[PDB]
RNA sequence: GUCAACCGAGCGUUGAUCCGAGGAUGUCCGAAUGGGGAAACCCGGCACGAGUGAUGUCGUGUCACCAGGCGCUGAAUAUAUAGGCGUCUGGGGGGAACGCGGGGAAGUGAAACAUCUCAGUACCCGUAGGAAGAGAAAACAAAAUGUGAUUCCGUGAGUAGUGGCGAGCGAAAGCGGAGGAUGGCUAAACCGUAUGCAUGUGAUACCGGGUAGGGGUUGUGUGUGCGGGGUUGUGGGACCUAUCUU
RNA sequence: GAGCCCGGUACGUGAAAACCCGACGUCUGUCUUGAUGGUGUUCCCGAGUAGCAGCGGGCCCGUGGAAUCUGCUGUGAAUCUG
RNA sequence: UUUGAAGAAUGAGCCUGCGAGUCAGGGACAUGUCGCGAGGUUAACCCGGGUGGGGUAGCCGCAGCGAAAGCGAGUCUGAAUAGGGCGUAUCCACACAAGAGUGUGUGGUGUAGUGGUGUGUUCUGGACCCGAAGCGGAGUGAUCUACCCAUGGCCAGGGUGAAGCGCGGGUAAGACCGCGUGGAGGCCCGAACCCACUUAGGUUGAAGACUGAGGGGAUGAGCUGUGGGUAGGGGUGAAAGGCCAA
RNA sequence: ACAGGCGUAGUCGAUGGACAACGGGUUGAUAUUCCCGUACCCGUGUAUGUGCGUCCAUGAUGAAUCAGCGGUACUAACCAUCCAUGCAUGGGACCUUCGUUGGUAGUAGUCAAGCGAUGG
RNA sequence: CCGGUGCUGGAAGGUUAAGAGGACCCGUUAACUCCCUUUGGGGGUGAAGCGGAGAAUUUAAGCCCCAGUAAACGGCGGUGGUA
RNA sequence: CUACAACUUGGUAUUGGUGCUCGAUACGGUUUGUGUAGGAUAGGUGGGAGACUGUGAAGCUCACACGCCAGUGUGGGUGGAGUCGUUGUUGAAAUACCACUCUGAUCGUAUUGGGCCUCUAACCUCGGACCGUAUAUCCGGUUCAGGGACAGUGCCUGGUGGGU
RNA sequence: GUGUAAGUGCACAAGGGAGCUUGACUGCGAGACGGACAUGUCGAGCAGGGACGAAAGUCGGGACUAGUGAUCCGGCACCUCU
């Protein structure tokens, strides 16, 4: 949920700032989507994790 | 996506038709069974 | 060999003991990898041999998993895929320090403490190499008709600044040196060629002009592969188009 | 308590074999179907990228008027009068 | 350590060894000492088998005032030569002014810093040494103990007499009542076994939790054997802030 | 995110299940282990004898053809209901189809020694 | 005993985040308009573009609000006279 | 006191179609314009001296609208040969034609959100059946059956929050 | 009696009344008091421009001593600073 299966991207890290400056470790996780694709014109499907952004790239093939 | 329909799909346009239409229509119906074409020239 | 002698036996001038280089042997455990297991101990398959009146027994090879090539087959299922089978090449673990990329504390100081510091330290994770990383300007600079990849050392400087402007933190430009390779290769526009996928005015169409054929160097597209051509900042290169031509 | 007793020191010498450095070669690619300086126009110069917005990291810079660099999420261009 | 302790405030059985203001930085201030002196001095680095030679990049002096533009022996504030702040090393002499404290000018006199190094402090480093309860990171522990899972074992002996069943009485049939068979129960007494209520001993013990007398449970919510599981801000807990290797 | 957390097929894991030995003697130390006497349990080879089977032969059987008839029921029809004549409905039968039996084809076929599951 | 605090149910209203929204204003200057002087600066207006703050409007839960709930946490009185 | 885990609200991405139902401005627009000087509920500027007409005008009857019911507009019927102008009012003309539009209810073309009922393809199913498979209540694939643009998840954001 | 606590003063008035007025100023300030330091207090006089008065002259708030908060951070107005 955190690792694209296309272009591998990954979880950013960081810290959560508040009104008082108390700054606490968070992550930034991927917009993973699980995305059943078409990888030949033949017809079979996998399940396969994918980032929105690969979806708007048209990288994944969900025929 | 800007693209070229192949056959008639009703609401859209006859065969030769070029149509706007949004990326999750073209995505899950127009392309996955050749409704359309994107347009290359 | 030695502690570490005491015997008992023997070798050496036909070169011993000893030193250096290269080989052979190298039980079992250990990434341990035929299976198992409480590490160094239990149980096997296959093939070829040894042995027995025959079973028992012995010896030598081979038999883990994963990844990537190559070949065969292609489930549900139709195209096909998953998967299965066989065969080759790799990986696995260890190491004191140094490197890179991530995750990342608290005791402490602030005479309390939360922003801050400690500190991107301690530690953990993934990885290399003999070094690693960076490296060839989408750079600095300020009107100097200026430098010219990166890296490292000294200054700049505890400065400009930054900070509950508190404790503290803290550059860069420029200058001086070490080393020098101000280094190379590509992608695109265009050609040529092969192939996949669609079709085809299926003919007056594609070769550089003029002659004559012909209905496909496909005719047209589109994608990919390969070979040419192109490596740039005063823009450069393709498309052209004259001149000269080792 | 040694220069002249010994091992040695200054100074010269030594490699069958293995390995490491060079050099000259076989070998490999590569240019020669090539090279020069000129003239006016169309195409190309790295895309989910740059830019922008939200939340963060790190820069002297603790979000501050906050530039350059960078992570995630949306949005998303131009090819040189860029 | 004390206002004050010969001690009835603290520490020391004795001896011999060991045990506490140290180092780094062209750091900061002060003070000796040496070189040079309106100049002093090099860092990195290069060349010397050395302690030597080179190295002008910088640094400190050389002009100050002002937030700054800027001006400059002056400058800032200011409408102001109108006073004040800072500065022109310091002294001397001469004038002219005032006796609101002395000033304003003319000549002379001419200005001393910097780099080594010793010493005393001081900054950052554990910084004179010794001494906590406790806080974080990563690991090790359920062979003791808490609970649970799988699979086995043990509980001498003696009592009481439930459901049910049978026979008889009884009734229209029952209900019900007697007599037998039956052997139930977190049942009774009491050994093994498991606990630990009282008392005495022990208390530099036989024992870092026992012993002698008595005491409670003892067919169960029982005890126990072997194997296994739960791990630290977590476990487990018939709940005591209990136990998790004295 | 990574480190790693679970877990399928499997494979381990007795404290359990299965599984053939008893009495005596001896040594300075071992003894259901060595010896004595008598057994029991797995395999191997040789030989002998009964007694089945393949090849041979004998049994056991049954499947399918054409043709001979009645009920499902392609479809036209009949009866009744019947919506307004039409249909739907229900019932008899046509064709196909399904069921019975005379020839064939207990002949070609399968099985009949013995082992027998990784399966029930 | 539902006055307080919880819990449950309900929004007719008040308030309310991000996101949408970009009035108005400001910075820059193409273009002008006034000087004031001699060997181009000094005043104003200022399109478009690019930017910077950004308003009116829309918006959910929650809170305020409307009721129930005590085998929910909790609470359950004084003074004077009188046979 | 300050934070966080957790739970929860909304926006946005994954995320799509057809229809109803509402609101904003754009376009062809109808529509509304009561000082009084008066044929009189003059929107001002315009090209503005003749224009509509028989693609059937005056005079009349109906429907609707507002209604200051002052009366006007549209639609239809009726009738068949008129209104009008600097006609004189006036800053301001004719309601004679033509070229946007302002106060204002409307229509058809856009865009845009808001809500509602649906559809299936995204996505989901610890619902069924087959296959990998000899063993498989894992997993994956195919298919059937259901939900379905909801949920889940990513980024932003408001609440509850001694649980830490 | 002195606005207000008390004290020190004020009848020469600082107490009471009337006229005009804004010095309840700008740039400064010799010299002092008190004090660890930071604070705090008095001040003659000079210049500008004013008020009152015929004039001399007085006026840099109130008879005096209480009515107040350093530093950092930020707002507003002006400046011939950057």
């Amino acid at each position: 949920a955190a690792v694209c299966d296309i272009c591998g991207k990954g979880p950013g890290f960081g810290k959560s700032v508040s009104h008082s400056h108390r700054r606490t470790s968070r992550r930034w996780n991927p917009n993973i989507q699980p995305v059943r694709a078409v990888t030949r014109p033949g017809g079979n499907k996998q399940r396969i994790n994918a980032c929105t952004s690969c979806i708007k790239a048209g990288k994944v093939s969900r025929a | 996506m800007k693209l070229i329909l192949t056959a008639e799909v009703e609401h859209l346009g006859a065969a030769g038709d070029t149509v706007e239409v949004k990326d999750g229509y073209g995505r899950n119906y127009l392309l996955p069974r050749g409704l359309a074409i994107v347009a290359s020239r």
